[PDB]
């Protein structure tokens, strides 16, 4: 019933998704318990329904801690998920890609793809499946690259879709994320179909202005990236106007198989006191979505020039006003051009309004847009890595911890190589020319 | 689930498990009769690490208290908490150690480790899953500083997997205690780094500065003193012992640490003061930092302005955010930038932990790496190696079956590792 | 919708604004909290309206103090503003021009630039924007002279009004009166369009004998000053009988680009006991606006010639009673001469009558008169900045606190000689012959 | 948020904190024990710039009381007011200063000195941001006229852009301290000149006028004469510490004053009455007008009436208009109109603040500049060089330190001051 599931690997995909699932239960009417209920279709969209009325989330958990997993067991959503479906890991090495890969993390993947097995033995209408890590994480990133090409390599066709989240620009969770993160995007290169990355310093940029909290936490931001997850999926499980497809984005989103890195810029982000005084219409949220101010991730989109980006829209929305608004976008200076989309846009409707969790101090809104930018200039981030990771490299800085969990450094001399290409096709795709 | 067995040695090597066990019964909510008394559900899914489960709740603490002389161990077996630790487990030989290293290492606890090993094995293989061992012990002295090195190399060519990690306290640059601690220190080191991972240095005399400088008591006591450096044996297992937001391992706090086998860093608290001292702040996070950046809260005797700091982690405890860290950590760093090495950009780890300590909102442990313990050895090696010029107290270990000239191949071993730290001091 | 936005520099631009927006929300039955109601085009004008029916008033407001703009969010109108359009500063150096210009208050206009452009996002009808400052202050001098020179330089061909308000000819406020105020009518020379000033002294002469109180306040010269405003903006804002634009004053007072500083002259200010016991017709507050009683400028427009004068009227009003009173000013010897307009007026109606503030002094009137005037004497409160300014400049007094905020007097040499052009283009309009 | 942080030096140079302390909590509703009492929403707008917030409602005063000797130190802790201060920036030393300046500016200040800049540091970066630092000392003792100078020059060589601003208290033209006074106020005036922007000038000899002349006490104490010259650092913040209709700052009280960078002017209260004095009068602006034009209501120990003003900042509170002001100070202004600098035209600065203080109904505070300040240092001056001709009590510098023609400097530094007061008592 173009349904579809979402793995959690990583420190990270286990919180993210305690924010996505929180949203997903809030969106259908679904009590914390699983037994819900204090469209048509909707009432079965992410669920594998039992006849006792309680259904469980498709998804999987992924990790070798037992220590932030037992939180939710613990946490109110204890009968929401299932004791086989959430698999732990008794012991853990983490931040160690290559034992995370190489030695321990491959130990629970036996157990874990007979659990994407008999979960693909239900959801007759599969549309790929949705993966949730980190870079900042070791065995999220480990064990979730590792996770990736054995799927696909069942799979085939199959869709792939993931929400990354990388180091910043300026603030560290740990120093493995020169190593134990930008290897990765070897395995994920030629396994995602299409993927998506944050910052965490954008995102809490965002929280000092947008939302205006001096102290916000980690739960704040897996809220924000929480709605670009329904924003994309339960939109297709929503009956709207223009409806948009999984299997639409990576057709339009990519001119050629690597250049799957777009943008997220989700707006309006809105405080308490900031929605009253204030009318947000559908051109004042997109003309907010095109200034730095709303923008998932630290770079400069304003200097690289546009690709190819697709709108989604929640709510009371008219493509009247789309068409005022994106003729003043193409107009206007603060993009250029695109050479090979005389065009450059995807719109899609949906009418369902912009769900409003209670807790936080975010502020409810009668109108959405999400928006996935591909550009000419996502690579300085990719720039920012090769500035850093050839550094590391420059010294030979536990190799030992690379090499003693076993394996030689000759992926660390394909590392920058394949990086090297990515940078190589921004300016491949920067010839714009006859 | 990722468990720990503990392993003490020599007389202040045992002295301190009063103020950690204590602490750690009291950081889990538990008594001096072992049952249980515990006011949150939040301290006990990893309650299981520093203790065996028991049959009435006792909840054994998972310790061999070890000792050549039986001098000290009734005084923590005849005091309070004496029905803590399981007498199996308390092994403790009669003749003097004389506190003379070979003594201590080489023949004596031969007439003990084949008690020794028997005790932790069957402790071992009674566990879920190591994750691993805790020296604490001195480098001064004969029985803590021998003893524990031929016990640790025997565990170590046991279990080649599992992480060797290591407390000791430094001999002082003007606080000593006797005139062999020269040669235990040199000889400790011998065995600390090929065989353990990492080991931390702890000044007496830096640690007596420090409830002078800091707390204003003129008169503290080694019960004051081992007090305060328990925390950090909390500290270092803090993220670990109960939930969190983030927080890694010690496994993970050492890969993280050093770009080579060669491993030794820094310790410190926050927050901290006096009496009187206590209601006059504003406990935070810019509280805690600038006691997280003088040497002043540092335990090593050597100084890092004269040093370089290597890799930085960060181990909070209480409600704290990042960017509270985030901001501090970069107004620290940008205006000491130079004390920074730049073989690594952002060598900073931060790590948040949830409850707080005992009456206090917030609470941080220091790690930080330097250039300047080689400050340490130079201090120690023209300690040591006048002390050879003339052989000095030389038939006090040639009389009991070392060779003199293994005793100067750690002088080399010595070398070999400042030979490093002459570089990264000023290289790159 | 023919709309247009009052910024607000200076602490007298801050409580200018107090008494502006009071009297606007008064004259359109707007609740102080901005939830308004306890014409047609008029319940929109000053107002970008949000669907919850309060409604932003289209100001903004600058100042590097935190001290007297959080007065308002203590004030009773602490709902009107919203926190984004209020945007502070954190420090100050008041009364310090170049570094108000060029250290410390520019590291503000980079916020203050993008709540200009946003808020010229929605005025679809955009008439110019409304400029508040004085001169007496240091920053509203600084960093207003600084404000309208990129937004010239922006918009071009866009309206440029301001009125200002300059040191007494005999109460200062502050010794840096000639000097950081005399240089800030270089920028808004060739940057404002037209521009209007007031005294202090001159409007405190008018409450000791016209409204008869002892000891006013800023609060009530305020009040004076705010209908003004309202007697030129909301008069479009009004369908009235012979309509005035913005864009009129600008081509109706000027016969060359420079010569844009005509009078004010309000009346009838009536106190309460004065309103009784008279019958002020139209002809007696137009006998009175000649005369030198309800002067707003403490210079002598008697001895000057007129150049030319708009005139606004509210209420109840026929062109009759104009035509009527308006041929006994040109006969009579008062005024004597205008060479370059043989007629010399500009005459409008609108019917909206005077709004009455029940707080001050102020008495009710059912027919009101504006004045703008232009003449051959004003250039003597310039007179005399320059009987002041260069003797501070015979002394070189704190030129280092001009230099060392950033610098050099390159510009105190070009001070007096734009004044003295300003003096020369008087006498150059005082040359009246064949 | 614009904020100050406070520097005391000498021992009466700390009595001035408990008459400074007590007012400015009083002044913003602020008991002893720290906690908030305040009856208006008016007092808290700006109120960080004296204290810094604390956990508990705690409002720390931000101060260094800092001294050479621990006599009078001891006096305001174990007094009342010993909890406001925080002990961490109580800092003293024990040896005497013998208030001889080179003892307490070049040598034993360098004892104190490494302890005194760790303190503000942390304190600074620890405020949002800096308006500037307040300096009250002693011109005639040592450990006020030489540690704090030696205390500033270091802080104006950290943050050039940060205003200095000072007050000190003078030599007695009749009823001195000591006879060294001569060259301790010689040499404080070398430094203050040189790195800070301001500092004004009060006699006791003239302060013990006030309460004789005016207030018609036959014997007040030191705690009545603080008391008085408190609200002056009462006054200058008055139009800052809360809100008003048009207020100023120190910087922007700094910039108007002086046409040079020479700035040295007066200081007087308005109003001021005796016990039965008080209601006999129509307390009001021509009330307040003409107690701020005599000598008598001054503090300096010299003659407007022989001087000129410069330039005239006014800074009132309570309910007033300007007016009431402009009429007044124009019926002053042309009666003594030959009073004024006809360099400037109109130099009077009206600044008016809203709150009145306790019990008044109104009160100004007096800012006029003069050319007869020299008539102070032509006083030094003789009375400097006649203790120069002999050399009088030299060995107890030169044996501690400084050259001899250092000193000399000085001198030509008081000469270079007064030969500018040459021209603008009679030019122009
Ligand atoms: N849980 C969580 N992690 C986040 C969040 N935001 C960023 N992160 C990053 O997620 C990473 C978490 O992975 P780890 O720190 O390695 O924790 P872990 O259990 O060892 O994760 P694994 O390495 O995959 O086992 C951190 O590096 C952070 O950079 C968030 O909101 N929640
Ligand atoms: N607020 C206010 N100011 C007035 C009024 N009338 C005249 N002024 C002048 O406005 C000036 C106010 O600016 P400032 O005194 O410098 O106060 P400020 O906050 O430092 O203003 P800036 O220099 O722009 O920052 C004063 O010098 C007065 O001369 C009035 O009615 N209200
Ligand atoms: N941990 C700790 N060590 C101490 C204390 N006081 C002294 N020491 C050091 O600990 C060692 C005590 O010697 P001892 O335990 O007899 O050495 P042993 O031969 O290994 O038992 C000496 O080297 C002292 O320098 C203390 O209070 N705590
Ligand atoms: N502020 C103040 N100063 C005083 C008072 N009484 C005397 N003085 C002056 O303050 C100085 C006190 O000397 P002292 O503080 O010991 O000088 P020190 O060496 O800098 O500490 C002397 O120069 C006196 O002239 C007083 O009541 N208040």
């Amino acid at each position: 019933m173009r349904e579809v599931i979402s793995v959690h690997v990583g420190q990270a995909g286990v919180q993210i998704g305690n924010a996505c699932w929180e949203l997903y239960c809030l969106e259908h009417g679904i009590g914390p318990d699983g037994f819900p209920t204090e469209l048509n279709d909707g009432f079965g969209t992410f669920f594998s329904e039992t006849g006792q009325g309680k259904f469980v989330p498709r998804s999987i958990y992924v990790d070798l801690e037992p220590n932030v997993i037992d939180q939710v067991r613990t946490g109110p959503y204890k009968d929401l998920f299932h004791p086989e479906q959430m698999v732990t890991g008794k012991e853990d090495a983490s931040n160690n890609y290559a034992r995370g890969h190489y030695t321990v993390g491959k130990e629970m993947i036996d157990s874990v793809l007979e659990r994407i097995r008999r979960m693909a033995d239900n959801c007759s209408g599969l549309q790929g499946f949705l993966v949730f890590h980190s870079f900042g994480g070791g065995t999220g990133s480990g064990l979730g690259a590792l996770l990736l090409e054995r799927l696909n390599m069942e799979y085939g066709k199959k869709s792939n879709l993931q929400f990354s989240v990388y180091p910043a620009p300026q603030v560290s969770t740990s120093v493995v994320e020169p190593y134990n993160s930008v290897l990765t995007t070897h395995a994920t290169l030629d396994n995602s179909d299409c993927t998506f990355m944050v910052d965490n310093e954008a995102c809490y940029d965002i929280c000092r202005r947008n939302l205006d909290i001096e102290r916000p936490t980690y739960e704040n931001l897996n809220r924000l990236i929480a709605q670009v997850v329904s924003s994309i999926t339960a939109s297709l499980r929503f009956a709207g106007s223009l409806n948009v497809d999984l299997n639409e984005f990576q057709t339009n989103l990519v001119p050629y198989p690597r250049i799957h890195f777009p943008l997220v810029t989700y707006s309006p982000i809105v405080s308490a006191a900031k929605a009253f005084h204030e009318s947000n219409s559908v051109q004042e949220i997109t003309n907010q979505c095109f200034e730095p101010y709303n923008q998932m991730v630290k770079c400069d989109p304003r200097t690289g020039r546009y690709m190819a980006t697709c709108l989604l829209y929640r709510g009371d929305v008219i493509p009247r006003d789309v068409q005022a608004a994106v003729t003043s976008i193409k107009s206007r200076r603060t993009i250029q051009f695109v050479d090979w989309c005389p065009t450059g846009f995807k719109i899609g409707i949906c009418y369902e309004p912009p769900q409003h969790v209670p807790g936080s101090g975010i502020a409810k809104v009668n109108r959405a847009v999400c928006m996935l930018s591909n550009t000419t200039s996502i690579a300085e981030a990719w720039s920012r890595l090769d500035h850093k990771f050839d550094l590391m490299y420059s010294k030979r800085a536990f190799v030992h911890w690379y090499v003693g969990e076993g394996m030689e450094e000759g992926e660390f001399s394909e590392a920058r190589e394949d990086l090297a290409a990515l940078e190589r096709d921004y300016e491949e795709v920067g010839q714009d020319s006859m | 689930m990722r468990e720990i067995v503990h392993i003490q040695a020599g007389q202040c090597g045992n002295q301190v498990g009063a103020a950690f066990w204590s602490t750690i019964a009291d950081e889990h909510g538990l008594d001096s009769a072992g049952i249980y008394h515990g006011t949150s559900e939040a301290q006990h899914e990893r309650l299981n690490v520093y203790f065996n489960e028991a049959a009435g709740g006792k909840y054994v603490p998972r310790a061999v208290l070890v000792d050549l002389e039986p001098g000290t161990m009734d005084a923590v077996k005849s005091g309070k908490f004496g029905n803590l630790f399981r007498p199996d487990n308390i092994i403790y030989g009669q003749s003097g150690a004389g506190n003379i290293w070979a003594k201590g290492h080489y023949t004596e606890g031969a007439e003990l480790a084949d008690a020794v090993l028997d005790v932790v094995r069957r402790e071992a293989e009674a566990c879920d899953a190591l994750q691993g061992f805790q020296l604490t012990h001195s480098l001064g002295g004969g029985t803590g500083s021998g003893m524990g090195t031929l016990l640790l190399s025997k565990i170590r060519e046991e279990y080649p997997d599992r992480m060797m990690a290591t407390f000791s306290v430094a001999p002082a640059p003007k606080s000593s205690d006797t005139v062999v601690e020269p040669y235990n220190a040199t000889l400790s080191m011998h065995q600390l780094v090929e065989n353990s991972d990492e080991t931390f240095c702890i000044d007496n005399e830096a640690l007596s500065s420090i409830f002078a400088n800091t707390l204003k008591i003129k008169s503290p006591s080694y019960d004051d003193l081992n007090h305060l450096v328990s925390a950090v044996m909390a500290g270092v297992t803090t993220s670990f012992r109960f939930p969190g937001e983030l927080n890694s391992d010690l496994r993970k706090l050492a890969v993280n640490m050093v770009p080579f086998p060669r491993h030794f860093f820094m310790v410190g608290f926050a927050p901290l003061a006096a009496i009187g001292s206590s209601s006059f702040q504003a406990v935070s996070v810019p509280e805690l930092t600038q006691q997280m950046f003088d040497a002043n809260n540092m335990m090593v005797a050597a100084d890092p302005r004269h040093g370089r700091y290597l890799t930085v982690a960060a181990l909070f405890r209480g409600k704290v955010s990042m960017k509270e860290v985030d901001e501090q950590i970069r107004s620290v760093q940008t205006k000491n930038s130079a004390y920074f090495v730049e073989w690594i950009p952002d060598n900073v780890l931060k790590a948040v932990c949830s409850v707080p300590p005992k009456d206090l909102k917030m609470s941080a442990t220091f790690i930080g790496n330097s250039t300047s313990i080689q400050e340490i050895f130079r201090r120690l090696g023209d300690q040591f190696s006048a002390m050879f010029r003339r052989k000095a107290f030389l038939h006090w270990y040639t009389g009991e079956g070392m060779d003199e000239m293994e005793f100067t191949e750690a002088e080399s071993n010595m070398n070999d590792l400042v030979s490093e730290y002459q570089q990264y001091q000023e290289a790159g």
